[PDB]
């Protein structure tokens, strides 16, 4: 058996990788959240009402 | 008559920006702040003010600095509350309804940005940073506060800078 494609070295191997590539885009998705929740404060900043 | 009011109006000065012998633009102060439009560079006239450091404000294109405390007293008192009529301004009264300024038409131009606007008490209520003329009438992008304690600028579709 030579087939080596994906390979899954671990679940470890998996775990880091998520965590290290994805982590990034949980902080990514925060920061866009918290542009749009701070662009509404400014728009109801200016006029709530 | 207009001659009392213009006469009260006239009372209090206001600190011009210079810049290269040309005045492009007003810097006052009220309630302890400096303020003067970011689109709108130059020295101030007043020296003290001109060495303190200021922020710049992306949205709102002016900037804003804190007075001395020894000279905090000599500030303008302002008004978050707008009740509907006509205001003094230094070319001349300022007819507002619905939310917003307008002045004569061929009232104001560049270098005109920034001069604040007084009610009956002398109160500054708003300040102008440019206008556009749509007609008998020319709508102001002034920038005004709430009741709350919040700045709102007001500005007119596609207004012109001055």
């Amino acid at each position: 058996h030579a087939q080596t494609f994906t390979a899954a070295v671990s679940k470890t191997a998996w775990t880091w990788l998520t965590s290290l590539l994805g982590g990034s885009a949980v902080i990514i998705i925060i920061g866009l959240v918290l542009a749009t929740i701070v662009a509404m404060y400014v728009l109801t900043n200016q006029k709530h009402n | 008559k207009r001659q009392r009011m213009v006469m009260k109006l006239e009372s209090d000065k206001t600190f011009p920006i210079m810049l290269e012998g040309k005045i492009n633009g007003y810097a006052c102060v009220v309630g302890g702040k400096l303020f003067r439009p970011m689109h709108v560079e130059g020295k101030i006239d007043n020296d003290v003010l001109a060495a303190l450091k200021t922020k710049k404000a992306s949205k709102y294109d002016l900037e804003y600095a804190d007075v001395p405390q020894n000279m905090r007293a000599d500030t303008f008192k302002y008004t978050h509350e707008k009740p509907q009529g006509y205001y003094s301004w230094h070319h001349g009264a300022v007819q507002y309804e619905n939310g917003r300024f307008t002045v004569p038409k061929g009232v104001g131009a560049k270098g005109d940005s920034g001069r604040p606007i007084l009610d009956n008490q002398g109160r500054v209520v708003a300040i102008v940073l440019g206008g556009v003329n749509e007609g008998s009438r020319t709508a102001l992008s002034v920038v005004m506060w709430n009741e709350k304690g919040v700045t709102v600028k007001y500005t007119p579709e596609n207004c012109e800078q001055w």
